[PDB]
């Protein structure tokens, strides 16, 4: 399991979190490619139950 | 037919009578269901209920 460890230290008891949004500024986004998957899937209207329409 | 005994039988002549029975028809029987388009991606369940209605 230790092969997956991305952090050196587990969370303590009383520990200050830091919110990094102090302003409304508009984003600039960057990622390595294949970080966003777009899943698709057909709608099967050709079936004979739908026969009343093209 | 009725019958009556005796020789005389003046103006006792019977009339004919014949009766009736009326056959009838009833309201039709149905199995009625609907499937949205995204449910036809497998017909395997749609093919069963048609059988189940028969």
């Amino acid at each position: 399991q230790r092969a997956y460890a991305n952090v050196n230290t587990s969370l303590a008891d009383a520990m200050a979190v830091n919110i990094l949004n102090v302003k409304d500024a508009r984003t600039n986004v960057f990622w390595a490619d294949d970080a966003i998957r777009i899943v698709s899937q057909p709608i099967p209207a050709n079936h004979e139950l739908f026969a009343g329409m093209k | 037919s009725p019958t009556q005994e005796g020789w005389d039988l003046t103006d006792k002549a019977t009339g004919l009578l014949e009766l009736n029975v009326a056959v009838n028809m009833g309201e039709p029987d149905n199995d009625f269901f609907q499937l949205r388009a995204d449910d036809l991606r497998d017909e395997t369940a749609y093919r069963r209920r048609i059988q189940s209605a028969a």
